């Protein structure tokens, strides 16, 4: 009586510690390729921003005016997103976009700042409603008539909730210095802002910028985290684009970059700008800089794990 | 592996068995065992690498707008050295399973190797191509008791030992 | 003649590469979860800092006043430190904090300024020593009298040691412009640091703060490194905190941050805010931002190193 | 570990030993080479795993006083990428180190095993339970021949051959 | 017939899993330590920066005259090296180098900047040729005579081109005010500076420092990197280093700093101060701080790879 | 190596090999096939480990003008980690590659071993140090004919029986 193993024709390849390219009976694949081209989002409350940009659901352009108060486990922004209607930027933009894409939403609150003095509905075409607008969570404050002198004041904000602020304010730059004294007066303008860890302190930049909108002029938006119990203070006297309501986080989520569709039908954890990656397996080598619960990426393309003997035939 | 010249691809109801030729006729069954226990360690080996992560990572780059490019490259170098970690780890971890899986099978192929030549004291004696010759006609029966591991290894001693 | 290995009744299961709970006969930890609740400082030159800032060391507020010219191997940050007596707050605090947890201590040495016609003895009621005093190695230059007119000043000094200097002076901001003519005359009112690689060029800001310590002004404290033979001049003309001592880094230490006691009886190199980690493992599940010589920290709770046979009981 | 259906819970002197039953009595005597062989190899694992690292950490981070959100984010990344890199290494470790450890115990009790095999050559018999059947009676004075490798293989090579 | 295997009289002890110190037959090295002290560049399009600083090929002092329009594939920076002839420095200084090291070098193109009504030929001592001459790519904008006002200017430019510009101005901080004011008249100078991704706004700094190049006053660089089709817009009135052409990058490259000689005989992948790293072993302990395609850098002096088997001599 | 009490250092032929002593004198000759298998073994572990990586890392410090403390320490903060992490992985590297490659040889050596034993079945016995006791005068002809595996197990049978 004999005894031995059994064998197949068609075997597969591997390597081992000590051979490269030995044909064993059957073989797995341990690398991950295959990636539906769809933003999986089964069983989670998703806000697809489209035009509307992260930074703007805190200041309210109107194409966020549906993403002031939203309410998301899964955040996707778009290429087509813009996070301002008149020309401006964000200082450290990338920071707080971190923070609201895993801050599970936003609840905006009046802040309660009475003014007494001046015009405070200053508004541009560009930020169009019905007619010409602006920010739908700032008030861009101006001098009382066409030049005018825009009087000192000074307006403190107490974070009375057991959650931190998100508070968000502007300079603005005028395209020349002779509009920056028809907007807010002659002489020298000066915002200062302080908390408890936070202060500066700004000077406003007239000039003339490229032109973006139509329009020359450009506005900076600042933020800071207001602390439980802890207190804000502005001291301004033009070229200030005020905040009108504060936001709050809601919980928790995540944020992703995205060009694809969103199906609502299949599920995953694991997103890039592609799609989803749905799979078992500790390898993938379809995205490095995929986010959420990834197998780990690497380079190589395959890595087939033995899962039978040594294929002998004959 | 080894002195076993090759593999019996007929030998289509498990890893391992025993094909008998005596004088009744010819057999081919295969062995549960040690095939469940290869089965069973590669099966092992499955459910412990493919496997889960509950780390959940956070987007630290923007493809949309690019982020300052010093601390840009910054992130482009950790991802591409935790990359090349990875790889390795991956290579690394890929090759060793291997080679200990298939060391492993040619593990199993010789326990039972040595197993049938301990139920078979002195009543066969070995051939050197993984064949055992018996001196005594052992009929299907017997070869079943083999098989099982039921067969006498002395109610066979005296006859064997006279050829 | 028989001859078999040896079992117990009650192994240990571990993990191998093929199986998951494989009992042994014995097996030791790989991962330290033991932490002692306690600073383990012996052999090791340590100032706790208690309710004086790292950072106040450098200006000298009355909680810094004994550790103005400190030396250590091991500095501990306590939660109730604070950087400042009158309210104010540090450019690019962070790294000038990692570059003194490192230093080994602290050394001043006068910078030799000496001023005329203005006053020099600007003290306020949150910096008390016997009564209001100021920072201990900082002057807050007023004017002569209660308005007058504060000329401007030139002030040099050249770094004439092997090591790199520590400067730090400060910009005061008032609580409103009126207040800043009080304390330096009416008008601007600018403050201009220089050396070979540094220059700036500063403006007071002022404006009404967040009370902080009683006090709606604040004092910006900026710092530089001076090489050796370079030279650093200051011309302004009011709201300049001056430096009248610089500080060179001793040596090298270590900085952690604790809210433990300090022990002197145990030992160790490894810190982190709960305590010491004395261990011999190379991996470790107590603290994953753990300085100094620790094991290299892992999410797993336990890692059971077999260090016995398989254990095949009866 | 195979072919050896169990171990030996009275066996409290060694890792590996022998247990006799001859004619005068009976003994269990345990092998102080083989295992003292087994426990340095592991004394040897366990003096190269456990180490300490001269490699020195500064703080990078700030408990009272958060870092700038930006590089706050970068460094959480790196130290949780890293994180992740030493589970991995520390989990296969553990694993790999605790498998070549069972299996580098059952090759010495192999080692073992055929040893004792090749000091018997003629006058005994395998049985296939990890036993050797003698054919003469070996007095306790020939089991301690046999234990300390003295036994002669030809003393009594033909009254067990007539058996 | 007895059969067994080699051996050796003096083998070479290496480390397993179990002991430490196995002598076996035949060990081979995998920790690289022997090192090349020159630059291996043969085959490699290489240009040696020497006295000429990598950042200054952009700005074009004269010891980077022959540097403006430069192409490689492995750039060589020298300690000698200077960015600046008038003394400055560049602000995100490291980012620029970093574009630049892997640019594959740069190609300069005319802007179109013309101008009408002030002098655009401010020359110093300290970027000399044939006598007092300034930047090469730079021209220093001055008022028409001496004080006067200096014209409210705007400049725009347009990327024509299907890569991005690289675009770098410069801001002048003179000796005093008064300085400043002979250069570009009184008043507060201001410098803007905007496009589709960026708006910074710039002010000078006339103050009181120390001889760099005998020169009291600095000039210090800004850049940006203007996308295709996209403008960028200055807006000055005086304190103005204005760029004159625009640079390209040309494709791909390396950057190293090394001290060492260039060879063209011997060929390397891997770079570090010291020389070339030419190995095929998978580590090295050389330097850690080695670019390009170089072996994973370890702590460990040696690790010897067994090739034989337990040598077991007599 | 392990009953093999010491190796042949007058073996320079190759890694494995046969010494016989019979009546017409005396043989060392090398054995080809277990000595180029190990060979081979150890030079497919040589060429997967001497490899060249294609990935190309920038320079991300500046030894000329020292960059940002943070952010210099953040850069050695991560190179550091990576540092002890490939040194990690090499040591562990080597010490396991050299395990399985002495454990590699030795398993070769038992296999030439216990391969020349099935050679000889009855005619030759163990003695218990590496060497087949021949209980038939086997001349330099019948030495070659048991090297080249071409020696009769049946041809010589009844002689060495007697004995």
């Amino acid at each position: 009586i004999c005894l031995g193993h059994h064998a197949v024709s068609n075997g597969t390849k591997v390597n081992t510690l000590t051979e490269r390219g030995v044909e064993v009976v059957n073989a797995t694949e341990t690398v991950e390729r295959t990636n539906i081209p769809r933003i999986c989002s089964k069983g989670k409350r998703t806000v697809d921003l489209g035009q509307c940009g992260l930074l703007g659901t805190i200041t309210g352009p109107p194409q966020c005016d549906q993403f002031l108060e939203f309410s998301a486990d899964l955040i996707i922004e778009r290429r087509e997103g813009s996070d301002v209607c008149y020309p401006g930027k964000f200082v450290n933009e990338e920071a707080l976009r971190q923070i609201l894409r895993e801050s599970g939403g936003i609840d905006k609150e009046a802040m309660g700042f009475t003014y007494s003095g001046i015009r405070t509905n200053g508004a541009t075409s560009a930020c169009r409603r019905s007619g010409s607008s602006f920010y739908a969570e700032m008030k861009w404050l101006l001098s009382n008539t066409d030049n005018a002198a825009f009087p000192q004041m000074t307006k403190s904000y107490k974070n009375t909730r057991k959650s931190p602020a998100l508070i968000v304010w502007g300079i603005h730059h005028s395209v020349s210095t002779a509009e920056q004294t028809k907007l807010y007066g002659s002489g020298n303008k000066l915002v200062t802002v302080g908390s408890s860890n936070y202060q500066q302190s700004f000077v406003p930049s007239p000039g003339a910028r490229t032109q973006v909108n139509g329009l020359s002029g450009r506005i900076d938006f600042h933020w800071l985290m207001l602390n439980p119990n802890d207190t804000v203070t502005f001291s301004f006297n033009g070229a200030f684009i005020a905040p009108d309501r504060a936001s709050f986080l809601r919980g928790k989520s995540m944020g992703i970059q995205s060009g694809v569709q969103v199906d609502a039908n299949c599920e995953g954890d694991c997103y890039h700008s592609g799609g989803t990656i749905i799979s078992n397996l500790p390898f993938q080598n379809i995205d490095s800089r995929a986010v959420g619960k990834c197998p780990r990426y690497v380079k190589q393309r395959s890595l087939l794990l033995a899962t039978g003997m040594k294929n002998v035939p004959e | 592996a080894g002195f076993i010249e090759n593999g019996w691809e007929g030998l289509i109801d498990g890893w391992y068995g025993f094909r008998h030729q005596n004088a009744q006729g010819e057999g081919t069954a295969a062995d549960y065992k040690s095939t469940q226990s290869a089965i069973d360690q590669i099966t092992g080996k499955l459910n412990r690498l493919i496997e889960k992560t509950n780390q959940q990572f956070e987007l630290i780059d923007n493809e949309f707008n690019e982020v300052e490019k010093q601390i840009g490259n910054v992130i482009n170098w950790t991802r591409d050295s935790i990359t090349e970690v990875w790889s390795y780890n991956a290579e690394l971890l890929v090759a060793m399973e291997n080679q200990h899986t298939i060391d492993l099978a040619d593990s199993e192929m010789d326990k039972l190797y040595e197993r049938v030549k301990r139920q078979l004291r002195e009543n066969a004696e070995e051939d050197g191509t993984g064949c055992f010759e018996i001196f005594h006609k052992c009929d299907d029966d017997c070869m079943a008791s083999i098989r099982n591991n039921t067969y006498d290894h002395s109610k066979y001693r005296e006859e064997a030992m006279q050829n």
